[PDB]
Formats: C-alpha cells, sequence, structure tokens
DNA sequence: ACAGATTTTATGTTTAGATCTTTTATGCTTG
DNA sequence: CAAGCATAAAAGATCTAAACATAAAATCTGT
C-alpha cells in the first residue's frame, strides 16, 4: 500500500522501502507552496496492520507534520483498533476524528429499500406474450 | 600444545586474568621475538555469551582465510567447517602463539552447551592459540567425551583460594537465592543499566514500553522478532521525545546495547529493520517497575 | 562501561619497553635460583632436541598406521568381487574413530565418488538423499569439468549425463549416533538403485561398539539385504598391540640409557592405558610427554645427562647430591657409574624382536613386558605362551645392578603426574574444602599489622564452614534449620567487634547499633554461601514455589 | 563511458530453539 | 500399604527466527 500511494501521487514506480522514505520526505520537507493536497481512503485498515503495526503508524503520523497536506480517511470494523494497536500515548498525541457507524434499524432499512424502488414500484409495463 | 585448565573452590577469575594479561602475554611476546600478543578473554559466567559472536571476534582478530564454495558443503555449519579449515592451514604454520583465548567459567550456563563446547574442542587443536580455562562445577568433566577430551588435551591444575566471586554473582539475583531465572540474564541487564546514562535509560524505557504494547496487541512469551519495534518507528518515537535527533546518534548509542546483548537488531522477511529485547514479558515488566520507573 | 560485565572482549596489553637478551625463558633457575643461565639454556635446548627426536618417530608411526589402514580398506573395497550386481558390498569398521580419508582408486571407465554422511548432517531420509546427490553431482562435475534435481534419478541418468559408469561409496561417519530408523529407510531407498545395471554401491559402517547393536536395531529385512556381501573389518589403534609397542620402543630409544623408567611410572602408564581403549595411543603420548617435560622442569640434574657437562659439577650440586640414599648405601666417582649404559632397553628390544620374528607370537604388550622385567619376574610373563620353553635358557636376564638412578629417572613420587592429567576432580574439591587449613596458609608475622588479626585465626572461611555442616547434615535439609545451625556455629560478639572496627564507612556503623545486626549479617553470609554451593553443584533446590527444602548432591569421597 | 562488479529487494530452504498442551511418571500418605 | 490428591516432567504438536541460499533489477565503478 505504500508504493501504490507513491505510484498514484508521483507517477514513478518504487519498492516499498523506497516508497516509505520517498513519501516521508515528500510529507516532511517539500514546502506547502509546491504541493497538492491528497485524500487517502485507507479502506479495510484491519488487514493492513496485522503483525507489522507499521502502515497505520506511518499513515497516522504523516498527518501530524505541518508541511504535509494530507487528509487520511481510515475505515475499519473494530472501533478500538487505534488505541489498541498504537497505544494510548500515540493515539492521544495524534488527534483524529473518530466516527462510529451503527447498523440500520428496521425503519431505516425499509426506507433504503423503498428509495431504491421509487421508479419501479406500482408501475405499468407493456409485455408481449410472444 | 597443552591447553590448560584451572579447577578448585573460590573465584579464579581475578587470578586467571592476572596470569594471562599481566604475565603470559608480555612474556610470550618477548620470547617470540614489537607488540603484545592479543588476549581474547571470554566471560563464561554471562548467560548472554553466544558462540556466533565469539567466533566473529576470533575471525576478526586472527583473520583466517575464507572457505571456498565447495568446502561450504550442503548447508553445513560454517563455524565448524571454518575451524577445521583453520586446523588444516595451521598444521603447517610455525608453532608460535598468535592469540590466547581465556575462558572464564568454562562450565557456565550458556558455555556448557554442546555446540560451543564442540567449537572450543575443535579450536583448541590449533597450536597457534592457547586455551586457558577455569571450571567450577563438580560434574564439569561430564561435559567432555573421549574426542572432546583429546582435542582439549587438558592439563588440570588445582587453584583454590576461597575468593568470594563478586563478579560471578552479579549476573544473577541473590534475594531469591538464584533459584528462579538463573539463566535469564535479566539481572545483569539491571545491574549494567542501573547507572549507565539518563538518556540511554529513557530511550530504553521507550523501547521496553513499545515492546510491551506490541506484546499486548499480539501467557509469558519471549520477546521475539515478530513483536519487536521497527527502527524507523523507534527513530520517529525518539525524535518525538527529543532523545535521538537522527539515525547516526541513535545507531551509535544503540551499538553499546547491542554489544552487551540487552537488545538485538535484525531484518524482517520484508526487509524492515526490527529492534527487540529478548527478555520475558514478566522479566521486562519487573525491569520496568524496579529501575526504569524510578527515573 | 564495566569490562567484567561484557563478554568475549579482546584486550591488547601494553608490554613494557624494558627487556633483556635471554631472560625470556620458561625454565627457572633451580636450587633457590643459584644455577647459572648457561645450564638452563642447555637444558632447554636438550629438551627441545629430545622432544623433536621422539615426536618425529611418533609421527612416522602414526602416518604408517593411517597408510596401512587406508591401503587395507581400499584393497578390501574391490577384492576382485565376482558377485552378481544385485547387492551392495558392506564393510563394518569395528571400533573405528571417524578420522580417516578413505581414498577411492581412479578408474578410467568408472567414477568413484566418496559420499560422507554424519549424524549432524542427516536429520532424515530426504536430507540424506539430497546431500548425497549434491555431493555426487559436485564430485562428478569436478572430475568431468543445465541443472538436475536432487533425487535418486540423478543416479538413473548418470550414464546418459556423463557417459561413464558410477561407483558411489557411502561412508557413514558415526553410525551409532544416527537414529537407525532413518538409516534403515535410507538403505532401503538405496536398494531401489539396482535396476540400472550401470551403478554399483558400497556401504561403509563406522561402527564403534559391536554388531550386536546393529542386529538389534536394524530391521530383519535390512539385515538380510546387507548379509549378501558384508566384510567385518576390525580397524582400531588398540587392536593387535602392534602399535603401542612401536611408540613405547621409540620413547625407550629416545631416552636410551640416558634416562631410566621407574617401575611405578610404567605401572601407572599400564593402569591408565587399561582404562581407555577408544583413544589410547594419543593418551600414551600425552602421558609420556608430560612426564618428560616435568622431569626436565623440576629436576636440577637434567643438565648433566650428557657426559660433556659432567665436569660442570659445582659445590652446590655435590652438596645436594651428598644426601642421595644410594650414595649412603653404597666427580670421577659419578662418571664411572653414569656412562655405563643400561642394558635393560637393549635386552628388551632383543627379546621382543626374537619373539616377534620366528617364535610366531605377536599379541603382547611391550609396556607390560618392560614392567615385568623391571619387577624381575620375566619368567612369569614368558611362561604364558608355553612355547619358548627351549628358548628360555638364552632369554635369562641378569638382575638389576645400577646406582645413582634416583637423579636420572622418570617417576611420580610427589603426585604431580596423577594430579595433572587424571586428577580426582570431585575428590580433590572435597579434600580442599573439608580441610581448609592446608589450603589457606596460616600466618602470624603480620597479624598485628592487619585489621583482623584476632578474628582470622578463631573462625573459618564461610564456604568451607558451611560445607562442614552440609556434610554433617541430612539428605533433605530445611533452609531455616540449616541457617540456624550455621549462625549458632558463628561467634556472636566477634562479628560485632569486627563491624565496629571500620570507622570510614557510615552505613555499616548505622546498621551496627541495630540489635539484630549479627543475625542479619550471618543471614547474608548464609545466602552467599548457599548460592556459591548451588553454583558449584554441591546443593540443589526442590520446587521453587516452595523453596523451603534443599537436597545434597555430592557426598565427600 | 560503455560493459562488469556490487548492491538492493525478494524470496526459498534447513537447522537450532522456543512455548503450549496433553498425558503420566512421581510423591504424600495409613496400616 | 493403596486410593485419592496433588504437582511435576516427559513426549510432541505447532511455530518462529536464524543461518544458509539463490536471483533479477537497478546502482555504483573504472577506461
Amino acid at each position: 500500500c505504500y508504493e501504490t500511494l507513491w505510484n498514484k501521487v508521483s507517477g514513478e514506480r518504487l519498492t516499498w522501502a523506497a516508497s516509505m522514505e520517498s513519501l516521508e520526505f515528500y510529507f516532511k520537507r517539500v514546502p506547502k507552496n509546491k504541493k497538492k493536497t491528497i485524500v487517502v481512503l485507507l479502506d479495510e485498515l484491519d488487514a493492513m496492520v496485522t503483525k507489522s503495526q507499521d502502515i497505520m503508524y506511518n499513515f497516522f503520523n504523516w498527518t501530524t507534520y505541518e508541511n504535509a497536506k494530507l487528509i487520511v480517511i481510515a475505515v475499519a470494523n473494530t472501533m478500538d483498533l487505534p488505541e489498541r494497536q498504537l497505544g494510548n500515548k500515540i493515539t492521544s498525541r495524534i488527534g483524529f476524528t473518530r466516527i462510529m457507524f451503527t447498523g440500520y434499524t428496521h425503519e431505516e432499512l425499509k426506507n433504503i429499500i423503498d428509495l431504491r424502488l421509487k421508479g419501479l414500484n406500482d408501475s405499468f409495463f407493456y409485455v408481449d406474450t410472444k | 600444545g597443552f591447553s590448560l585448565l584451572f579447577y578448585g573452590v573460590g573465584s579464579k577469575r581475578n587470578f586467571l586474568e592476572e596470569f594471562a594479561i599481566d604475565y603470559l602475554s608480555p612474556k610470550i611476546a618477548y620470547s617470540q621475538l614489537v607488540n603484545s600478543i592479543p588476549c581474547l578473554i571470554l566471560n563464561g559466567y554471562n548467560p548472554s555469551c553466544n558462540y556466533r559472536d565469539v567466533f566473529k571476534e576470533i575471525t576478526d582478530l586472527l583473520v583466517p582465510a575464507e572457505l571456498t564454495r565447495s568446502e561450504t558443503k550442503y548447508w553445513g555449519n560454517h563455524v565448524i567447517l571454518q575451524i577445521q579449515k583453520m586446523i588444516d592451514f595451521y598444521k603447517n604454520q610455525p608453532l608460535d602463539i598468535k592469540l590466547i583465548l581465556v575462558v572464564h567459567n568454562l562450565d557456565g550456563p550458556s558455555i556448557r552447551k554442546n555446540t560451543f563446547q564442540t567449537m572450543l574442542s575443535f579450536l583448541s587443536v590449533i597450536r597457534q592459540i592457547a586455551i586457558v580455562a577455569s571450571t567450577d562445577h563438580i560434574y564439569a568433566p561430564l561435559l567432555w567425551d573421549n574426542m572432546k577430551a583429546q582435542n582439549y588435551n587438558f592439563v588440570f591444575h588445582d587453584i583454590s583460594n576461597f575468593e568470594p566471586s563478586t563478579v560471578e554473582s552479579t549476573f544473577q539475583d541473590v534475594m531469591k537465592m538464584g533459584k528462579s531465572d538463573t539463566s535469564s540474564g535479566a539481572e545483569g541487564a539491571k545491574y549494567v543499566l542501573q547507572s549507565l546514562t539518563v538518556n540511554s535509560k529513557k530511550m530504553y524505557k521507550l523501547l521496553i514500553e513499545t515492546q510491551m504494547q506490541n506484546m499486548g496487541n499480539l501467557g509469558p512469551k519471549r520477546g521475539t522478532q515478530r513483536t519487536g519495534v521497527e527502527l524507523k518507528l523507534f527513530n520517529h518515537l525518539c525524535a518525538a521525545d527529543f532523545i535521538a535527533s537522527n539515525e547516526i546518534a541513535l545507531r551509535s548509542m544503540l551499538r553499546e546495547f547491542i554489544e552487551h546483548k540487552m537488545a538485538n537488531i535484525t531484518k524482517n522477511n520484508s526487509g524492515m529493520e526490527i529492534i527487540w529485547v529478548p527478555y520475558t514479558y514478566a522479566e521486562l515488566e519487573k525491569l520496568l517497575k524496579t529501575v526504569l520507573n524510578t527515573l | 562501561f564495566a569490562d567484567a560485565q561484557r563478554s568475549h572482549y579482546t584486550v591488547y596489553p601494553s608490554l613494557p619497553q624494558s627487556n633483556k637478551n635471554d631472560k625470556h625463558i620458561p625454565f627457572v633457575k633451580l636450587l633457590s635460583g643459584k644455577e647459572s643461565e648457561v645450564n638452563v639454556e642447555k637444558r632447554w635446548e636438550l629438551y627441545h632436541q629430545l622432544h623433536s627426536h621422539f615426536h618425529d618417530q611418533v609421527d612416522h608411526i602414526i602416518d604408517n598406521i593411517e597408510a596401512d589402514l587406508k591401503a587395507e580398506i581400499s584393497d578390501l573395497l574391490y577384492s576382485e568381487t565376482t558377485q552378481k550386481r544385485r547387492c551392495f558390498n558392506t564393510i563394518f569398521l569395528l571400533g573405528s574413530d571417524s578420522t580417516t580419508k578413505i581414498e577411492l582408486k581412479d578408474e578410467s571407465s568408472r567414477y568413484n565418488v566418496l559420499i560422507e554422511l554424519t549424524p549432524k548432517e542427516s536429520p532424515n531420509v530426504r536430507m540424506m538423499l539430497r546431500r548425497s546427490m549434491y555431493k555426487l553431482y559436485s564430485a562428478a562435475d569436478a572430475e568431468e569439468h543445465n541443472d538436475v534435481s536432487y533425487d535418486l534419478s540423478l543416479v538413473e541418468n548418470f550414464k546418459r549425463l556423463f557417459g561413464k559408469d558410477l561407483a558411489m561409496v557411502f561412508n557413514f561417519k558415526d553410525v551409532d549416533s544416527i537414529n537407525f530408523n532413518t538409516l534403515d529407510n535410507f538403505i532401503i531407498l538405496l536398494k531401489s538403485a539396482f535396476k540400472y545395471d550401470h551403478v554399483k554401491i558400497s556401504l561403509i559402517f563406522n561402527i564403534n561398539t559391536n554388531l550386536s547393536n546393529i542386529e538389534k536395531n536394524l530391521r530383519q529385512s535390512t539385515i538380510r539385504l546387507l548379509k549378501r556381501n558384508y566384510h567385518k573389518l576390525d580397524v582400531s589403534s588398540n587392536k593387535g598391540f602392534k602399535y603401542g609397542n612401536q611408540i613405547f620402543q621409540s620413547f625407550l630409544d629416545t631416552v636410551d640409557g640416558k634416562l631410566n623408567l621407574s617401575d611405578r611410572f610404567v605401572e601407572f602408564i599400564l593402569s591408565k592405558m587399561a582404562n581407555n581403549t577408544n583413544h589410547n595411543l594419543q593418551l600414551l603420548t600425552k602421558m609420556l610427554d608430560y612426564s618428560l617435560m616435568s622431569y626436565f622442569f623440576q629436576n636440577a640434574f637434567s643438565v648433566f645427562i650428557d657426559p660433556v657437562n659432567v665436569d660442570f659439577l659445582n659445590d652446590d650440586y655435590l652438596k645436594i647430591l651428598s644426601r642421595c640414599p644410594t650414595f649412603m648405601f653404597f666427580e670421577e666417582f659419578f662418571v664411572e657409574f653414569l656412562v655405563r649404559e643400561n642394558p635393560i632397553n637393549g635386552h628388551a628390544k632383543f627379546v621382543a624382536r626374537f619373539l616377534e620374528e620366528e617364535l610366531n607370537i605377536t599379541n603382547f604388550n611391550l609396556i607390560e613386558l618392560y614392567h615385568n622385567l623391571l619387577i624381575g619376574k620375566l619368567d612369569s610373563y614368558l611362561d604364558r605362551w608355553s612355547a619358548c620353553k627351549e628358548y628360555k635358557d638364552r632369554l635369562h636376564f641378569e638382575p638389576i645392578d645400577t646406582i645413582f638412578q634416583e637423579l636420572f629417572t622418570l617417576d611420580n613420587r610427589s603426585g604431580l603426574l596423577t594430579q595433572s592429567i587424571f586428577p580426582s576432580y570431585k575428590s580433590n574439591i572435597e579434600d580442599n574444602l573439608l580441610s581448609w587449613e592446608q589450603v589457606l596458609p596460616s600466618l602470624d608475622k603480620e597479624n598485628y599489622d592487619t585489621l583482623s588479626g584476632d578474628l582470622d585465626k578463631i573462625m573459618a572461611p564461610v564456604l568451607g564452614q558451611l560445607f562442614k555442616l552440609y556434610r554433617e547434615a541430612n539428605m533433605t535439609i530445611n533452609i531455616y534449620d540449616f541457617y540456624i545451625a550455621f549462625r549458632e556455629t558463628l561467634p556472636k560478639e566477634e562479628i560485632l567487634n569486627f563491624i565496629r572496627k571500620d570507622p570510614s564507612n557510615t552505613k555499616l556503623l548505622e546498621l551496627a547499633e541495630t540489635p539484630d545486626a549479627f543475625d542479619k549479617v550471618a543471614l547474608i553470609l548464609f545466602m552467599q554461601a548457599i548460592f556459591a554451593f548451588e553454583n558449584m553443584g554441591l546443593i540443589k533446590f526442590q520446587s521453587t514455589k516452595s523453596y523451603d527444602l534443599v537436597e545434597k548432591c555430592v557426598w565427600r569421597g
């Protein structure tokens, strides 16, 4: 996931270590005058951390730098993934907005289904028996 | 060509060191002829003594020839094969000693295992090095077979002076009489870290705490590589705490810990550097709460 | 840092710039440092020349042994076997140390590949096979100057690959150590390589104990397969007694009549030789060399071995030698009874040669014969064969008639020889520990100057004092009662007085006023001593969750 | 400055060493 | 004494980290 980001922000192809150092140097030393903001959607962060505990730290630390203009939108299943994985001190020294999603109620799911069939419910169709 | 052994009650560490460093080396240097003969002294009472590092020192000092690809054999141990090649090479060199390998407490915790004993057995056949050793255990001669006794070619000598062995008891606890975690080696780490440096203690505390966090994320287990801390992660954490500014200072001050086996640095399968402490989680917590936590 | 806390740290000492011409010599001036330096130098050079003379012959004998065994095994390997190519010939080397370079003869049409396998390099069958095939491929390619997978099919394709026949010889270095399940499976696997009619296999088993263990462990079918061609070959340094005799004769000639062997010394040689068979010749060489170097070291008269320096006798030499018991019982007087060479060595060599040429007796120990001749019961050793009855008339030997042999002899009367090569390790430890009086010297000249001139004499060292009670203790010992007894054996007021004797320290005197200061310093000493015992293995501890009991491991004597 | 020499990332392959878990060889213990 | 009861240690499942190993792409070195 490192090199992909680099390959999507730099057009070059680098290995994972070189991508790590390149992204860190681009998020740390390049002045804000000559950079364009990046929005990263770290979908399924659960699979990224595993034994490494490296991806998540790098991505939640690259947003701490003032030079870096990065809006990391991480998404996961377990609400307590950061505080467990990084530790209370690190998850406190990094201020990130936490959002929790609750499963839809019956009314909400009925509304979703009804909205997805607004154009077909109680409709007239011409059908040929042939 | 007689490797020499000292056995008896009391600590022979001071006596044997006095013999080898002050008397043996200058005298053999004078007789060979200038510089004194190097003296590799090997502390066997330390449970952190490793045979890989000992042979690394011996090959850094003596500098033997490398072994050819054919001589490597199919996955065979490189240390023993290199030693046998050294024996073959040294069977023709002039018979003048180029190193004395002092072995304190030859029957200690991490020095009595068969691998390092086999290494020393093959190493002592080399006439150009002198193997002076000391033993303490009563059943110490149980460690040597017929072949190992032949290769050692010992000449036992009795030294008994009832010395109190202050240095030997340092590496293990005495309040619990040493009955528990005798070969852990954490007590020596506590002793060496008690008064080392404030910044080194602080960064060691950071590393220990990160390792405990990783263990919790992952029963008392050893601190293996899978749970250790990444070098880049550690540098970032230290920079966030104004401990080590850059790579150079951190590596320079960490080499001291690496050489004393309080920590180890390896490379993961993906190539990421990892630094870890090989102590048990309970031992790590005790070390944190007894010396680290007092600041 | 603390260097004592390190491990395997090299140290380069700073040698002093002060030096002399020839002060650098291990030999020291004997007779209270009265002998001249020229005598010491002459002793050093004669020792070196004699050591070289002995070890040259020892090396020649060793090389002869290696060459003879290699030639014999190579001859037995081929032996012009007419057996059909349906089984592999096996050679069981009975009691062979795994130190030999089995040479395979070069054949124009057949590669001869020696594949050596060891228990460390054979965890299981697949690794046995992979290592064997790698060695085969490497040796074949080196001889012959794409890749092939490491499996038995490399043997199948060998004739096609290299256009030559194959002969693989498997040398199992330590066949006793390998778990015989994997060895049996590997042999059964090798059995599958007989469908090719261009490959011949030869197995060599370096057995150490006997064939009884091989029969017991190996499967019956494998033994049946091996039995088709096996050759029990007994190769060993201790078999036949024909090699220890050569080394002993070499030593006897390198001392000639210049030196004499004491009866008790050769008895000790025989006793220590009888207690070891796997490695015998090397132990004998070590014992002889150590005795020789010790004799040249702690004997002052070794400088006078050759006649040329007999005139170099001084007043101190004659004064010391005047107390010789042989002289009491009995320059120019000494030489006329010194240059007389001992005929014992020549007679022994003649007897050995006479019996080994035409008397058709070979199984005899020249060391045993020499010891018996030294005692003087040569008939009791020559009558066992019951064949030299008509030759005993000319084999009679005139009894021992020699004088001044105390000064030129090889013996162990001070016990250094037995306590430096085969010491009573545990017994020595217990003898030193029980009677500490003879280990730590007792001094009273400077007891006034020392700070503890009244406490050193009264009491005993802590570790030995604890060992006294430990020996007088029971099999299982409660720690509390042991400490109670140790403290009761400890004097009370003297410890406190010793504590008060130091005014420099302040924490010690602060703790001194505490009423149980003695009761806790004694406890500290007890923990130190019990830790030292645990380190030395004298005592052991039971389940650490209880830790209230200990067991004695080693008993005295 | 162009091909060789060295390095960097990226596995595969055996050996040496670890802890968990299950079973069962040790003690503790009345007559 | 055996059963009961307890803890303990052997035998092995399950696994990892290290030593030993090869290889293709990109970097660093001399003419």
